[PDB]
Order: structure tokens, then sequence, then C-alpha cells
């Protein structure tokens, strides 16, 4: 007889404690909570009833019971996703470092994205580095602040970042600075490519002779063939 | 043999003096197989431990689980160890988790490599008759995903970088290939918006202005991120000033039937006339002048090779013994897949335009591009194997 | 009001941030699942579902690449007559399964 949404919510909360998901689907339907019913249907792909009930507890806002249920299931992966979704990044990292090592890089990347969205670039850099994604996420994030990107590239001294910064300078037409960073990156192919594009074929030949690099020698051979 | 304390003291000194073969002979004289297995695992004599594990299956888990965990703590080695353990399903699950993590991290090139490895595992599992059809379906699925993520990585790099390494025609071809290959259900991490934006930009630069308008009209049916909106609006206002034609030099010719095909086809990756599948260069994504062909019934693959090597001075193309004898080995490319897949034969219709295939992943390239990419990276760009490996 | 406005204006990344500050973990997990959807009508359908506007959500799902999401939504809400009417047009093979679940509910209702 009771149409009151608050009673169907209290019954859905009691369905967490009693673990009865059949009644919970009905309760979520009668309260109009389409999202919670969808989340339960998706959770039926999980074999563990406690994990399915923890999804219900998460949809109802019972975060302590959801946490206790995920701990009882020993599914540290869903607990980590839950802690990220709760904004408890420090506990998410602690669980990832001790029990869910497979996701640790993905968690550092997601946390770095959250720190970037919070405008805290200095911490975001450190976690992008810990995630090993700095090679593309940092040049992206600092693309609006080229002085800080140049300082960062010079700080890390990484061949791939020197190559990326040399390719940026090459796109801007600053060939002498590009050659300097390609020399730091030991990228003898890109050095020979640029010297050939400038018409300095003799200096390209000297580099190819002295370094012995097969790719640089092949590119120079193609230029000589075209000539 | 009654002097157990002296004999065990000799066995323990032979162990302490790094002499496990004579400690083992002493433990074997005493009958102690449990101390023998611990002696081989502790002295790290993995070949002798594996030989004992093959003679006594009850120890396989005790040898290979420590080994697989050690390889994982030092995932590729963990996968090889799960494979050697016979637990193919757990090996696939670990690699599926790593692929999902690589996609979530925007490492689409690593995702492509791991999807190729998942495909090869599915092919190895498909050797069992009871799972052949389902695992062959998963093989094609993961092979297709590996190619989708390999193409999308170049587009993602172009959209996130302030510059392009790749040629405009390469990005145009990749964008077309992806739109032809994308199912109704877009795979995770792949963006239709990015692919259509790069297609619109490169179509404008190359003079394909009807295709550029079509790409902008398709973009209007999608949710556009705020960072791209100004560029897409400006592009839509700019393309209206351009002519309503496309450059004839961009139009894909079918090399089988010599039909010119529309720049986007609703039939995925095929000619509109003959329905021949297009074969694309794994560097540049240009269509390759290759036609796939099939052997006549009663010719073995070993016989077909011997006929191709003895050079005398949809409807499939089927080739007889006398035609195989007339064909040059330069014009025919052969994919040597592992067993429940037959070998696939391809003919180059333009012998002057040299094509090369990777001997390991069987991807096809312009020879000059493959030579360059291998010499740059020290390995195949698709499977990361060095030129030292001729095996599948 | 900021959260509802982010959903109406389809700003899912900002809605995730706002719901994470509110502490509504269930909405954050559901938005993290939809974040990758690029089809305007499918995304707008899920966001309308989250704002409890089921009629607009149904119309948007029917205009989307996946009309079956309208059937699934109506099934989840236990709107069995509308779920059956949708199933007649979109998925006749699901009619018997939907009808069994409706019949169980009708048997309990008397």
């Amino acid at each position: 007889l009771i149409k009151s949404e608050a009673v169907w919510e209290n019954m859905a909360r009691m369905c967490v404690k009693t673990q009865r998901l059949d009644v919970a689907k009905v309760c979520l339907g009668n309260m109009g909570h389409a999202r919670g019913a969808r989340a339960l249907r998706e959770a039926e792909q999980e074999p563990e009833l406690e994990a399915r009930v923890a999804v219900l507890a998460t949809q109802l806002g019972m975060l302590e019971d959801a946490e206790q249920l995920y701990r009882k299931c020993k599914r540290h992966d869903l607990l980590n996703k839950f802690y990220q979704a709760a904004g408890r990044w420090q506990e998410a990292l602690q669980v990832a470092e001790h029990h869910d090592r497979v996701h640790l890089r993905s968690t550092y990347h997601r946390y770095a994205g959250h720190l970037e969205a919070s405008a805290d670039c200095s911490r975001a850099l450190s976690y992008y580095e810990k995630s090993d994604t700095h090679r593309f996420e940092v040049p992206r994030m600092l693309s609006e602040d080229l002085p800080s990107l140049e300082l960062y590239v010079n700080k890390m001294k990484d061949k791939t970042l020197w190559r990326w910064w040399a390719q940026y300078l090459e796109s801007q037409g600053e060939m002498d600075a590009a050659l300097h960073y390609y020399e730091l990156a030991r990228d003898h192919f890109s050095l020979v490519r640029i010297h050939c594009f400038q018409g300095n074929v003799q200096k390209a030949a000297q580099i190819a002779n002295e370094t012995g690099n097969l790719a640089a020698s092949y590119h120079l051979a193609r230029q000589y063939e075209s000539q | 043999k009654a002097e157990r304390e002296p004999l065990l003291l000799c066995a323990t000194y032979l162990k302490k003096l790094d002499s496990p073969g004579y400690a083992a002979e002493t433990y074997l004289k005493m009958g102690d197989l449990k101390s023998l297995v611990q002696l081989h695992v502790e002295t790290q004599r993995w070949d002798e431990a594996f030989a004992l594990g093959e003679k006594h299956p009850e120890f396989k888990d005790d040898i290979y689980m420590p080994y697989a965990q050690w390889l994982a703590e030092n995932f590729e080695e963990a996968q090889k160890a799960f494979h050697k353990a016979g637990r193919q399903r757990e090996a696939v699950q670990v690699l599926e988790q790593l692929t999902n993590n690589a996609v979530a991290e925007s490492r689409f090139n690593d995702a492509a490599y791991y999807y190729w490895m998942l495909s090869m595992q599915c092919l190895d599992i498909a050797q069992d008759p009871a799972q052949k059809d389902t695992m062959l379906g998963k093989f094609y699925h993961f092979q297709r995903l590996a190619e989708l993520y390999h193409g999308y990585h170049a587009i993602h790099r172009h959209t996130e970088d302030p510059f392009s390494v790749h040629r405009p025609e390469t990005l145009f071809n990749i964008s077309r290939f992806l739109l032809h290959s994308l199912p109704k259900d877009t795979p995770s991490g792949i963006s239709k918006v990015k692919i259509l934006f790069t297609l619109a930009k490169q179509s404008k630069a190359l003079g394909a202005y009807r295709l550029a308008r079509h790409a902008y009209d398709k973009l209007r049916g999608l949710y556009i991120p705020a960072r791209f909106q100004k560029s897409i609006e400006l592009g839509t206002l700019t393309i209206r000033a351009k002519p309503f034609h496309d450059s004839e030099e961009l139009v894909p010719l079918c090399y089988r039937c010599s039909t010119n095909n529309p720049l986007l086809n609703n039939l995925g990756n095929v000619c509109i006339n003959c329905r021949q599948p297009f074969i694309f260069s794994a560097s540049s994504y240009d269509v390759l002048h290759l036609v796939e062909f099939y052997l006549e019934e009663g010719i073995t693959d070993e016989e077909a090779i011997s006929l191709i090597d003895l050079e005398v001075l949809f409807v499939p193309v089927v080739v007889s013994r006398l035609v195989l004898r007339s064909m040059s080995r330069r014009d025919v490319l052969i994919k040597r897949w592992p067993p429940p897949l037959r070998w696939q034969y391809f003919r180059s219709l333009l012998p002057d335009a040299s094509i090369t295939m990777c001997p390991s992943c069987f991807q096809m390239f312009h020879s000059e591009d493959y030579e360059l990419l291998v010499l740059q990276h020290g390995c195949c760009p698709y499977c990361r194997r060095c030129k030292d490996d001729p095996g599948p | 009001e900021l959260a509802r406005a982010c959903l109406h204006h389809m700003e899912v990344e900002f809605a995730i941030r706002v719901y994470r500050r509110i502490g509504n973990v269930g909405i954050v997990m559901s938005l993290e699942q939809i974040k990758g959807i690029e089809d305007y009508n499918l995304l707008a359908g899920h966001l309308a579902m989250f704002t409890n506007d089921y009629n607009l959500a149904q119309d948007l799902y029917l205009a989307s690449s996946c009309p079956i999401a309208a059937l699934e939504m109506r099934r989840d809400l236990q709107h069995w007559d509308s779920a059956l009417q949708l199933a007649k047009h979109l998925a006749p093979d699901q009619i018997p399964f939907i009808s069994k679940e409706y019949a169980i509910q009708l048997e309990f209702a008397g």
C-alpha cells in the first residue's frame, strides 16, 4: 500500500544487510533509480554475491558497508575503483601498492589527471612520472607553457623527450636548436634528414660515416640515388 | 647405508659446497625425492627441476608457480610462464587486464602489441578441437583490435601534439581505414570525433572538399569536447567557401577490377564492384596492388612453394599448377600461419613497386618503408621482433 | 544545482568532479562508465536517465545508435507495458523473457 520513495529506499538499505538482490531490483525500480538497477544488471557478470551487494551499497550511498563488503570479497580491484570514485586517492594508492600492483600505474595516471584538473601541475608531474606516461602527458599538459616544458625536458634528460622537443623546434623552423637536441638524443637519422633538407649533404655524409648508423646511411643513400 | 648421520652430513656438505648432483645421488640412495626437488629449486637448476616435474607431475605447480611469479615481479615473462603452466585462460585474463590498463593510460601502441599477443594466444589455444571455432572468432576480433589501436595511435598523437610526424596522406588513409573498420559499438578509448576531425583537416589540405563536408556533417551528430569546438566551427565555415568536388588522385582504385571506389564506402574495407578486400600498408595505410588468391583443391602448400620456386624460362581467385609455374617468386607473398589456419597467398599486380612482409606478424609494407622502420627501431614496428627472427 | 546543470549541459568530466565533492560515489562510478560515449543522443539519453527524465531519455535512446537501451531502461524501471511495446518494435526475441518477469510481478500483485 505504501507509495513513499523513502520507504523503498530504507528497504533497499535493508536489502544490503540481508544480501537479497531480487527484492533490491524491485525496490530500485519502484523508487525510479534506473542507474542502480542498471549497475546491478552489469554486476551480474561478477560471480560474487558480496561484490554485487557492494555495488548496491555504493548506489545507495552506504560507503562503509560497501567498503566492508569489498574487503570481505578480497577484490582489491573493485575496492581501488571505489576509492578513486570516493576521491580517497591516498587509500586507493595504498591498496594498489600492497594488493593491486597491476593497476598501480593506471591509478597514478588517473590521480595525475585529477591533480591536473585541480590545477596542481607540480604534483601531477610527479605522478605522471611514477605512471611512466610523462613522455606524452607532460608535453600535452605544458603545451600552453613552453618555458616550463623546456626546463622540464632539460631536467629529465630523456632521449624521447629530447626527440619530441627537437620535433617541436623543427615544426617551428628553429633547425639549429633542433639539431642540438637531436645530437643530445643521439638521433643520427633525424640529424642526417635535417642536414639533407638544408642541402648540407657532405656534413650528413660525415655524420653517417662517423656514427655507422644504418638508418642514417640508408636515408643518405636514397638522397644520393635521387641525385 | 646404516650410517644415516654421516651420510646426511655428507649430503648437506655436498649441498653447502654447491655440488647438487652428488648431494642428489646421496638423497636418491636414501630415497628422499622431497629433499631432491627442494635441492634443485634452491640451487636454481630449473632444467633438472622441469625434468623431475615431467617425470612426477605432482611437482609442476611447485616449480612453475615460483618461476612465473618471479618473472612477473621482474608481465611478458609471467605470460610465458602461465603458457608453460598450461593455464591458458589465466594467461589471457592477465593480458586482457594489461590491455585495458594500456588503453586507460592512452598507450594505444602498447595496447595494439598486447592485442596482437592475445590474438596469437587464441590461435595457439584454437589447436584444441573443442574450442576451435570460438577461439578463431576471438583471434580475428583481437587481430582487428590490434590493427585499430595501431592506426588510432597515429591520430591520437597528431591531435595531442602541436605538430605532425606523419604525412597528411598517411593520416588521411588511417582515418578512412578506421572509419571503414569501426563497428557500430566503438571499442574503448577510440574516439570517432578525433578520427573525423583529422579526416576533415587532412581532406581540406589534400583537396577532398566533399569528404571534408561529409566529415563535418558526421561530427554534428557526435558530442564534441570544448577544446575542438572552435576549430570544428571555423573548419565548417571555411569548407563552405571551397568547391564541391574531390581530388581524383586520392580515389582508391581496385587493382583486381580497375574500378574507382568512393572515398568512404558503407561496405567495410572492400571494393564496391568486385567486393575484393583492400590490403593496406602497415606504415602508410595506402592500398597495396595485392590481390589475395587460393590454391586449387589437391595442391599442398609445400607443393605450391615448389612450383613457385621452379620458374620455367565475393568470388575468390583460384590458381592451378600451370599458373603457379608461370608466376615469379617476386610477385607472390605467402602468410605462413600456425596450423588450424591454411597459408594465405597474395599476388602483386605492379612488380616494380616492391612490397615486403614481416616474417613474424605477416603484416605487409612498402619495402623501402619497412627497411627504413626496421633500421630505425631495430625491429618490426608492429610486433617489436628483430630481423634475426624468421619465425611466425 | 551545479551538478544538475553539468548533466543538462553534458559536461560529464565536470559532473564527475562535482559528484566526487558531494561524495555520491554511485553517480561517479556510473558517469565514469559513460565518459567514453561519443554518440550525442546515447549520452544525452543516459544523462536524462540520471536526471529522472525517462520520456526524454526514451526518445533520445530511440534516436541513438542503440535503441535497445530504451527497452533496458523501461525494464529496469519495471514499466512493463512500455518495455513490451518497445520490445515489439526493437527486439521480439526479448518479449518472452520480459513477459515472464512481468508475470512474476503480476502473480505477486494478485
